[PDB]
């Protein structure tokens, strides 16, 4: 025997008259007010994923419509409500504002600004819960999304259309990575987003100048979710992000987004579960979790032409629309037999895990080969690219295993001091600061110089300023190939002569 | 017309009040008028009241209380037969691709009796997998039932694409693809691979892949299965591929805790075993016709005893378990051999000198095995002159284990191998038994068979 | 037990009641539904998994006697509730809020034997001074008692009892 | 006027009942006269019917049902400014000490909302905070979080002593110190060691001990941040000291628990990084002054995979820990180095020159480390003449590393050390370079500036 | 525990008088081999520790001995 929100007063008003729905179905009233959850009572017209108006200026989101009650939560501040406060309901599904016009924009996860610039200028709304593009909508990602990184693009190529996780421990450059490619990703007609989940207010503010200062932020959408601010707007916040990436995707652009970290989206989720009082699973996470994140990241998706011409109504014949997910999960002591970590790996396409011994030791970006993977694989990099790298990772993989069972010496010396040598070498070689992004003629020559053993014998170190030197030579003399081959990615014995040829002259003339 | 009310919606579970006199039996469909489409509602349980308790096949947002709902008097039903070879479908049956209607004459109701056990057959004839380990551990039968268990990114679906392309191109009969609930991009790449290599029009496909709301991920599995129970009753022989049974389970999770159900061991519906054996008990071979089938098995969180993987392991007649940390060394395919079986691994069905050399593998790698923790501890020089040695063929073992793939073509630039079991039957023995114990062990890594490896060793 | 459950409703028939001076007629209303919640066929029905509606229709018909605000709606809503049972409490909870706002206490008396009407009406008059309220005395003749009374008053009671004076002294020993 | 009755009293948590349309909000305070004390009762939820559910910020002993409470229309109110410095108060702004009364101007709710986006600081800034060991390899955020990992007898509250005089002295803010879930003993004698050390005028104290109902010890921390933020728009930099975090987490599990929230993912509250964020992001910098905060932090089970230390870590900028090993050494403060953190060692940050030194000097000791252990086994004569010069730099890093303290002269008399920044970074980059070579190791010890170094071996 | 009790060699005196004659000096017997299922060997499971404790002796299968061809192991 318990109560159902069945209370004196509204019992005395269904006394007055049964059929109190001759009053107005539009609205309602706040029944119980407990850690953001909200219970409410009429709103007869309430459809499930409408936004709910509150007094103020404040929106709840209608996730239960029971026999007699919404139960909804409060985007905002949820403190300052009270019982008895009266609540309309807009007939607007869920709903974010959506444009070319937010780009170089600070905004919440409703869409509303966040830096002082004053009103968006969003060309409409779009529903921030949609199902992604059918099976035969889609097509097959193959081109390329170059980053700044030799590691990377070398041994983990990404595509326009593709998903790739960025999984490691904390304090690994899983930011550092991700806004260094966005900062690449300015002058080459790809937008950006960057949705911080999550995140402390300072780091955001470091990194949004930070994107400033380098020019980028006039490409990117940013959007915030601060740690200090209610579950249910962290947990939203990646859908609002994919729901701004989707219009250039379906306007037959190209947009790339960065989830700067679904592990505590699913967290957030966990949180807004739990009050509900919903049975949990394994680690205490909803049974839910894995569609949270499932319908969330298959959105990502790379269209055919027919699909865009269907959606614009003809208006954009013939382009065919990408975006490109990166989302971040951050895992605890570097174990990915984990629940929510195994849940992304079995969604994304592709692995970067970045380890955090190789991060100590001076190994930056920690690209741990092995266990990171592209999926996509070679169909997404430039030919060149992807006759120059081959099959290094594999190679990697196992000079990693034999350099940590061989421990004792170097015995059965057939090649192994060349072939721990030429690893040793390409491990030094793909170290690279951050905020120095190399063009694809920079990466292809130093890859053609170091993988058919041209530098296998010389360990001389020294090698910063060997590539350094190298890559200025070649940009004011040498080349004016240079600006051919990032323009065609060509692979061609003639251009191998003409590389080569260079190659001979500088190892001749200078003596690193 | 219509005659039901919704008076509750959470998520995904709908509840709808009827008359008492005509309330819907307990797994026919509905109809809702959702905005401006036609939402589909599958009834899972009656309450008292003239109300009842349904999934909806479809998003629930949008949803009203109060709206009318249409009472269909028959359950879902599917198109099926000749009909359904060349095209993709939804799972209410529905085309997906871009073509016209389906020319179906007959159609079925998804939700169907398993076969009489007078009515079974079971059949000795061994199929021929181009695949070393799998046909010399796990050898499986025409008509058997394969189960490819793994975590995430250990290499499921690389397998199960390559053992479509070893023997369901050169095989006669037709062939079945259910998607439940994995990646729309494979799902596009297959189909693009099959329409470009003019297969297509004997690979029926079902879709109901992870960005579907939980019933579509739940029914649709059951859909494909009806499709090649059809193709099985013709008297045909049926190739079935499942390409996550998984996420069956996994959707019935999601929806388990808002019908109202007492949570069990580890979150699961209290019908886990139930719900699993109402689905693998159908999909067998019988008198009149014969389903071969291979099915991936995520395992959550790479635990083995999970209740998922546990309570499925009964079923399967071919298990190959794959494991994340072969696979960190690079070892594809990444199939753990002392945990991976066959019910026809025995001498009377494989001949006993196949059976001899997968126990003699077995026996030396579970020996290096028990050796590892001692090599970590003290190191390898401790070793008797004996315990090295078979560490030493023991780690070529693992090595020769490892094969290139026509699929994974794409991930590493090396040519695929088919290795017949003659070959590697003949490479294992010749390993055991020490006549190649002069090779170094980087000589077997991705080769076809010991003729290659001989080969290798010369370039290093 | 459903005091609990019975609480809401009672209050809002009463805060009802005084918006429409009419008490005293929902409290013999109440009575009759009370009664008729008690029959044994019809506690076969309320037992029923009948739809709430169809079975608030059933629960009418037995009841004319009643008002368009009184039986047809909270009837009704505690149909919808499937809270029927709770009559026989939402009764009892009604007419004890009544005494309440009518400042009125029903004192019990216990007794071996009546009381002289001298006895009882300076009982009356001490207890209305002991308290703040109208006492309504009503006295039971139990003879276990043997001699004295026990006055109780809700959860305050006093007992002059001899065989409480007894047994008291029997715990002094 | 009191307006509500209390309707249940279970513990701590006491339900009252309102009109309908007077409830109170969520963090309002109510008040009732349990016996003759009055009682603070601080909202959690408002249920159904005017019922609100609170927890007692005080003994719940004595209450009956029914009792009247008063609606404050306001949250928690305490004094702030600079009344409050040198004092003692509870969670109540209630003076526990018995010097009277705190005379301040003004109230502030303990409940706001962090700094704005627009509101922070568009910069960012180190605090030089006096101290070689610190300033060295963990420099400070002016703004930032530092952790404190150290144990007991290793001189932590000497290092909070420093930090207080020379925040004050050499800067000009002022401190707090939120002591939550720590043992009275310990806040006793901290007080009066403050006072015996002329740093009690310079310091603002709060304490909910562990001997306090719950709610006490969950918003003790929130009345010492909310006092700190009122140094805070007066234009100060002010120190902020936690003395157990930790504690404060574990009063939040208390309070869920009591309210009745189904347990997380170790049985911690669901609302547990939250609860912290809310806390953690007030403590900012921002274009009018800032806050900086010293947080001891306790690790269960040594585990720093917990879902506390989890939490907590994500917030932290610096990492300091204290080990009794350095003080065995007679070093003091005895931090170490090796393990020692923070995020501001970024050479664009604080410079290649700070960096590289601290990079040097941690690469000096970790050899150091090792060549002690080959030391104690074959004795000395056993390195090589390169290795017995890096042990003869390690031993003098080792100690210029230790410092006297304006608070420690009670234990060694020297006149207590201001180094700043840049004279460290040019002192260990002499002591590193081979530099100051030719001067014992004893002219290093308990010293400040290099040149007082040098000087002191002239002396001696 | 109520099934497996129903495990029993009978004496000739129960057999006698429950088929009222027509057997003498004969004694019956039933024998229950119950098969259970542990994972990954722990036997501290719920369902492994009743029926240990019902039973009158274990046979343990385990698998590192099954895999290095110790079978039946
Ligand atoms: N390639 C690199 N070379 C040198 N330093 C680097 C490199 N990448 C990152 N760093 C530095 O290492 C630190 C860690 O990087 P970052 O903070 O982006 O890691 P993170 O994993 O994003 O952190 P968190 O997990 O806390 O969000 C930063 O100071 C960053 O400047
Ligand atoms: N034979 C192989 N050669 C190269 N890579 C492989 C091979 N088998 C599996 N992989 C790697 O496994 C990764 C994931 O394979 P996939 O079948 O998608 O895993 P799952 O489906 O089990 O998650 C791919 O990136 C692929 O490169
Ligand atoms: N800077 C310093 N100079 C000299 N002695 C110190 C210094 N710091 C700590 N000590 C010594 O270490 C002791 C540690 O005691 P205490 O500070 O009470 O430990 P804790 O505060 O951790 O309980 C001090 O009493 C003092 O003797
Ligand atoms: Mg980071
Ligand atoms: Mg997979």
């Amino acid at each position: 025997q318990l109560n159902s929100t069945e209370i004196s007063e509204l019992i005395k008003q269904r006394i007055a008259q049964f059929n109190v729905v001759s009053e107005a179905h539009n609205e309602g009233t706040i029944v119980s007010v407990s850690d953001g959850v909200i219970r409410i009572h009429g709103l007869a017209d309430a459809m499930q994923g409408e936004m709910i108006s509150l007094p103020g200026n404040r929106y709840a989101i209608a996730l239960n419509l029971e026999r007699d009650s919404v139960g909804a939560v409060v985007m905002g501040p949820y403190a300052d409500l009270a019982e008895g406060m009266k609540v309309k309901a807009t007939g607007r599904i869920l709903e974010v504002p959506v444009g070319r016009g937010l780009l170089g924009r600070v905004v919440n996860t409703l869409g509303a600004p966040i830096d002082g610039k004053g009103p968006l200028d969003h060309d409409g709304f779009s529903a921030v819960e949609a199902i992604a593009p059918g099976v035969i909508e889609r097509q097959s990602v193959d081109q390329p999304v170059q980053t700044g990184y030799k590691a990377v693009d070398s041994m983990i190529p990404i595509g326009r259309g593709q998903r790739e996780l960025i999984i490691g421990d904390r304090q690994t450059g899983k930011t550092a990575l991700a806004i260094d490619a966005i900062i690449n990703q300015r002058d080459s007609g790809i937008k950006a987003i960057y949705v911080a989940i999550g995140q402390k207010a300072s780091t955001i503010s470091n990194v949004v100048r930070k994107l400033e200062e380098h020019g980028a932020l006039a490409n990117t959408i940013v959007v915030v979710a601060t740690a200090s601010e209610s579950a249910a707007l962290q947990y939203l916040a990646p859908y609002a992000g994919a729901a701004m990436g989707e219009y250039f995707r379906d306007r037959g652009e190209d947009a790339l987004i960065i989830y700067d970290d679904l592990s505590k989206q699913a967290v957030a989720y966990r949180q807004i579960s739990l009050l509900l009082r919903r049975p949990p699973g394994r680690e205490a996470f909803p049974g839910d979790v894995f569609y949270l994140h499932s319908r969330l990241l298959e959105r990502a998706a790379r269209v055919n032409a027919e699909y865009v011409e269907a959606f614009t109504k003809g208006e954009v014949k013939g382009k065919t629309g990408s975006l490109t997910a990166l989302p971040i999960i951050e895992t605890q002591a570097g174990d990915v037999s984990a629940f929510v970590p195994t849940n992304v790996i079995s969604i994304t396409d592709g692995q970067i895990f970045l380890e955090t011994n190789l991060f100590n030791a001076g190994i930056r970006p920690a690209v741990n080969p092995g266990i990171s993977v592209s999926r996509v694989g070679g169909a997404a990099q430039t030919k060149i690219m992807k006759k120059l790298s081959g099959g290094i990772r594999t190679a990697l993989a196992q000079y990693r295993e034999l350099a940590a069972f061989s421990q004792f010496a170097s015995d059965l010396d057939d090649a192994t001091r060349k072939q721990l040598d030429h690893g040793q070498k390409v491990t030094e070689l793909l170290k690279q600061k951050q905020y120095a992004p190399m063009s694809v003629a920079q990466q292809s020559l130093v890859l053609f110089a170091a993988e058919r053993g041209y530098l296998a014998d010389v360990e001389l170190s020294k090698i910063g300023s060997f590539e350094a030197a190298l890559l200025a030579y070649v940009d004011r003399d040498h080349a004016p190939l240079m600006q051919e081959i990032n323009q065609t990615g060509g692979y061609n014995d003639e251009i191998e002569g003409k590389l080569k040829g260079i190659l001979d002259s500088f190892k001749a003339t200078q003596s690193w | 017309m219509a005659t039901g009310k919704i008076v509750q919606v959470i998520g995904a579970v709908v509840d709808v009040e009827f008359p008492q006199d005509a309330v819907p039996r307990v797994y026919d469909a509905l109809e809702v008028q959702n905005g401006n489409e036609r939402l589909v509602l599958e009834v899972q349980q009656q309450l008292g009241g003239g109300i009842v308790r349904t999934i909806a096949m479809g998003s629930s947002d949008g949803l009203r209380r109060g709206l009318d709902v249409k009472d269909l008097e028959h359950p879902i039903e599917v198109p099926v037969g000749k009909a359904t070879l060349g095209r993709i479908m939804n799972v209410l049956g529905e085309p997906v691709d871009m073509k016209g209607e389906i020319g179906e004459e007959e159609r079925w109701a998804i939700h169907r009796a398993a076969p009489s056990y007078e009515e079974l057959s079971n059949s000795q004839e061994l199929l021929e997998t181009g695949i070393k380990v799998i046909d010399l551990m796990a050898p499986f039968a025409k008509g058997g039932k394969v189960g490819l268990f793994g975590g995430a990114g250990v290499g499921k679906t690389v397998n199960m694409m390559e053992l479509i392309r070893n023997i369901a191109i050169e095989h006669s009969g037709y062939s079945v693809f259910a998607g439940v609930g994995e990646r729309t991009r494979e799902g596009n790449d297959f189909y693009h691979e099959m329409t470009d290599s003019n297969v297509i029009d004997k690979v029926s496909l079902v879709y109901g892949q992870m960005n579907e709301p939980p019933g579509n991920r739940l029914r649709v599995a059951l859909t494909g299965l009806t499709m090649a129970e059809k193709f099985r009753d013709e008297g045909r022989d049926v190739l079935l591929f499942v390409d996550n049974i998984y996420r069956y389970t996994l959707a019935g999770t999601e929806v388990s805790a808002l019908l109202g159900r007492m949570p069990s061991a580890v979150g699961y519906q209290p019908t886990l075993a139930e719900e699993m054996g109402v689905l693998q008990e159908r999909i067998t071979s019988t008198k009149t016709g014969s389903i071969t089938s291979v099915q991936a098995v995520y395992v959550p969180a790479d635990d083995l005893t999970d209740p998922s993987p546990a309570t499925t392991f009964a079923h399967l007649d071919a298990t190959v378990v794959l494991s994340r940390q072969i696979a960190s060394l690079g070892i594809y395919p990444a199939v753990d051999p002392l945990d991976s079986t066959s019910r026809q691994l025995d001498p009377l069905v494989v001949g006993q000198e196949h059976y001899d050399t997968a126990r003699g593998v077995q026996s030396i790698l579970q020996r290096y095995q028990e050796l590892k923790d001692i090599i970590a501890i003290l190191g390898m020089d401790e070793l008797s002159e004996e315990d090295k040695l078979v560490v030493a063929r023991a780690r070529k073992i693992q090595r020769f284990l490892s094969q290139p793939f026509f699929v994974a073509e794409v991930f590493t630039g090396s040519p695929g191998k088919y290795v017949s079991l003659k070959d590697t039957i003949r490479g294992f023995k010749g390993i055991m038994e020490g006549e190649y114990d002069h090779l170094p062990e980087q000589a077997f890594y991705m080769v076809g068979s010991i003729e290659e490896a001989v080969e290798k060793a010369k370039k290093l | 037990e459903f005091i609990t459950v019975a609480r809401p409703y009672a209050k809002a028939a009463f805060d009802f009641a005084v918006e429409h001076q009419s008490v005293e007629r929902w409290q013999d209303m109440l009575a009759f539904a009370a009664e008729v919640t008690k029959n044994e066929q019809m506690a076969e029905l309320l037992s029923g998994a009948l739809a709430p509606e169809t079975l608030a229709e059933s629960f009418i018909a037995v009841a004319g006697e009643q008002l368009d605000e009184n039986g047809q709606n909270l009837i009704r809503v505690m149909a919808e509730n499937g809270r029927l049972n709770a009559l026989p409490d939402v009764l009892e909870q009604f007419i004890h809020l009544r005494a309440v706002s009518e400042a009125t206490a029903e004192v019990d008396v216990i007794s071996a034997a009546a009381l002289s009407e001298q006895q009882l009406a300076k009982i009356s008059a001490a207890m209305e001074k002991r308290l703040s309220r109208k006492v309504k005395l009503n006295a039971k003749i139990d003879k276990s008692v043997m001699a004295g009374v026990i006055i109780r008053a809700g959860d305050m009671v006093i007992d002059g009892s001899v065989r409480g004076r007894l047994e008291r002294l029997a715990d002094v020993l």
